[PDB]
């Protein structure tokens, strides 16, 4: 039930603990990687990334799996935000398919 | 390695030991001593003392406060706490409400004949008063010019976390140190849960009972001996614990370590001393002594920490079979 | 590392001054070029200006190059806000071919 | 052209030149003629008058202090300054912690005989104390009446700027002023970094040695002359730097600034501290004085200021020839 602020470059997140602690594979689930980034004069965690971006990322926690890239955000720009956070591989793929995508005979195999 | 070390964060810079007063100081041990303990400590390079006002109901801090005073030593030298709570049999007499702590605090000043002390502490949690109402207080008393500093004892790491986080919802001063018991039969606490908040919200550690109140000394591996710390009035509970069952597989662990303390070149004391300072969570240790012998034995623990090696540490981590589960 | 506040008509932005120091042309890249808008009793950077368009500009800064347009933000708007912040010759034509836009003998060539 | 000015934005108004208390106070000028400069130096106007607590171990607030309830001046009418960090030869009685900041200014204040101080200063940073908790401290000295304002020196712009960022974060004082060297020989800081933070922030700055402990006087260009500040106990150093390779070029420079003193009406030292306050960022030059002739005459600077037209300056410049890359 502690809470814990998030700062996106200016953009104010707040959240329970035990929502991030939900996935304790990720960035923010993991205290121990997370702890780079925290602020301990604002008692906050200060990302400089995108900011329309992290209303999917901290609803990812709340939701609990639900991965669904904002209408306003870019494919490409959402899509490196996903690595940053460290997601998983299977909530990755989810994004993708969610989105849309799915010697003797060698050398004679590769001409035809 | 090196001598002093900045209590937690702060730039309070406190020794790595200490001499602390409970049980000894106008209880246990004469005034006397108790003046010849501090002028040893005190030669010898120790600043920080400590003391509450639960400590012989006051005779602590009266006895510290007749040293400081007799040997009149720069206040500026000093490095003085105390811990509030147990501050009398009345209702409004314990606890860490807004009233106890002021009240608490200026009682003690008034025993220490002193200003000010330089860190006021929590002897322990108060789930009756609510955590503003404590920070507050806390803060309050730092800014009347009663207290430098102001820190916690025997609190979890999710209650010293919240006075954080509390300090910084109000603009207040958050906690900067945390005392927590200590030594080679208590490690769960300073060893896990507190190294978090020394590197997120940088909070020290201020341990105490390096030698379990003199059980990993190995002078109960006989009996109870006289004029000991478990031969004293209202100590029963410890002379229970020792003579348990539980308390001679200790004893028997000690045997152990007591070939690693003659093969460093050192006694068991100072090994189990220089074995609480190995940490960088651990800024500093509260000696306990009833004579000049054991005080200037337990100072020896400085030369112990650079001789204690990972192989020693872990050869220590086997025989006692308690390290904790990160 | 030193944080740097950008108040944007009451939007709150915070970056690391070397995302901003990354472009030394631009106008928050330069000390003496923000020095006119600085208040000293916030310490932040105040902007009387577009709050939608601020999301990109400050990305241009941390991707360090990208420079999109907003799916809500007018084409005109936007593309004016480009010249105040001076991101640069090289980024605004790069943002428009991103967008889709490419004596006795002089006067008989005019009438034919 | 005007003589008081206001140190960085505030509203606290000092002359643009000040007596400093090093070396000379209680050391090595007598408290006679201590009291003679003060006097004089307060009879022409100035009123900005600077101390510390290491200067002869505050020998020197103890002579500031005197001569100040001697005369029996109103003391709204000084602007006295101290600077707080070498408070004794203890472990906590050094650094910029919450404890020494409060206990080193109540000390100074003690000596001076005063009840608060205009300016308390930081003499130097101290790294092992965090930001916080010396902007808080800083800003409780400041409440608790002890000091009306407080400001850096030897701080970079770094460093000063994150103290206006703390104060800003915790509702708090921010610094006011910055103490910086500078000199013909020492312009690195005060031309390039400070003259930021004047505009940004609005920090002054306070600038001392001015004739570099007397080098830029020219005093030393044939050898240490007797009762000078090289010949001086302790002062080894300096008569290292100036019989240096590197101080005989700087001797050598004079004699081409020399010709400008003379073309100008003046003396050699007089250019020098004028040439200080040619900038906007400085706001008052702290000098030094042995005797009544020395001070009578580093007053007369004021006279230099308007002669120093852009012919002059970059004559000096190239001269020296180290105008900093901006
Ligand atoms: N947070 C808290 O509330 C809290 C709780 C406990 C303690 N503390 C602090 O810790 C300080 C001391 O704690 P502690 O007494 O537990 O220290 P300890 O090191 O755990 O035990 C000290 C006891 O061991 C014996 N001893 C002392 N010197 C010795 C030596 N050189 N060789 C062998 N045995 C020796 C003495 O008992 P004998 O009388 O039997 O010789 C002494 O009372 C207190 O003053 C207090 O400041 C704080
Ligand atoms: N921020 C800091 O920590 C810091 C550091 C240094 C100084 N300060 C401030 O600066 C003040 C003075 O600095 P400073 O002594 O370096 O001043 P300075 O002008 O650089 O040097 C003064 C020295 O020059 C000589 N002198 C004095 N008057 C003279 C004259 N009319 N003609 C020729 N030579 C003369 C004197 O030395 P002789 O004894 O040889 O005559 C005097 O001690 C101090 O009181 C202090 O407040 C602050």
């Amino acid at each position: 039930s502690e809470r814990v602020v998030i700062n996106i470059s200016g953009l104010r997140f707040e959240t329970q603990l035990k929502t991030l602690a939900q996935f304790p594979e990720t960035l923010l689930g993991d205290p121990k990687k997370r702890m780079r980034y925290f602020d301990p004069l604002r008692n906050e965690y200060f990302f400089d990334r995108n900011r329309p971006s992290f209303d999917a990322i901290l609803y990812y926690y709340q939701s609990g799996g639900r991965l669904r890239r904002p209408v306003n955000v870019p494919l490409d720009i959402f899509s490196e935000e996903i690595r940053f956070y460290e997601l998983g591989e299977e909530a990755m793929e989810m994004f993708r398919e969610d989105e849309g995508y799915i010697e003797f005979q060698r050398q004679v195999w590769l001409l035809f | 390695l090196q001598f002093y070390r900045n209590l937690g964060k702060s730039g309070l810079r406190v020794s790595c030991l200490g001499l602390g007063t409970w049980v000894t100081f106008g209880g246990q041990i004469t005034d006397e001593m108790a003046e010849h303990l501090m002028t040893l400590a005190y030669d010898n390079g120790i600043n920080l003392f400590d003391t509450a006002e639960v400590y012989a109901a006051g005779k602590a801090e009266v006895v510290l406060g007749n040293i400081i005073k007799k040997k009149g030593w720069r206040r500026s030298s000093l490095v003085i706490t105390t811990k509030i709570f147990w501050g009398g049999k009345a209702e409004t007499e314990r606890g860490l409400s807004r009233k106890h702590i002021i009240e608490g605090l200026k009682a003690s000043l008034e025993r220490l004949q002193l200003e000010y002390v330089d860190v006021v502490f929590a002897n322990r949690p108060d789930p009756n008063t609510p955590m503003e109402e404590t920070v507050r207080a806390m803060t309050h008393v730092i800014n009347q010019g009663m207290a430098m500093y102001w820190g916690t004892s025997r609190w979890s790491s999710m209650e010293i976390m919240e006075a954080y986080s509390v300090a910084r919802q109000f603009n207040l001063i958050p906690p900067i140190c945390e005392q927590a018991e200590y030594h080679m039969f208590q490690r769960e606490k300073v060893e896990v849960q507190l190294p978090e908040l020394f590197h997120k919200i940088g909070v020290g550690a201020m341990t105490w009972s390096p030698l379990a109140c003199g059980i990993v000394s190995g002078k109960y591996d006989s009996g109870i001996p006289p004029y000991s710390r478990a031969s004293l009035k209202g100590y029963q509970w410890l002379k229970d614990k020792i003579l348990s069952e539980e308390g001679r597989r200790q004893q028997a662990k000690l045997k152990e370590l007591q070939a690693i303390a003659e093969r460093l070149g050192c006694t068991l004391p100072q090994l189990a001393i220089a074995w609480c300072l190995r940490n960088e969570g651990v800024s500093s240790v509260l000696l306990g002594a009833s004579n000049a012998e054991q005080l200037m034995e337990n100072i020896g623990a400085i030369q112990v920490l650079p001789k204690l090696s990972s192989s020693i540490v872990h050869e220590i981590d086997s025989i006692l079979g308690n390290k904790p589960y990160s």
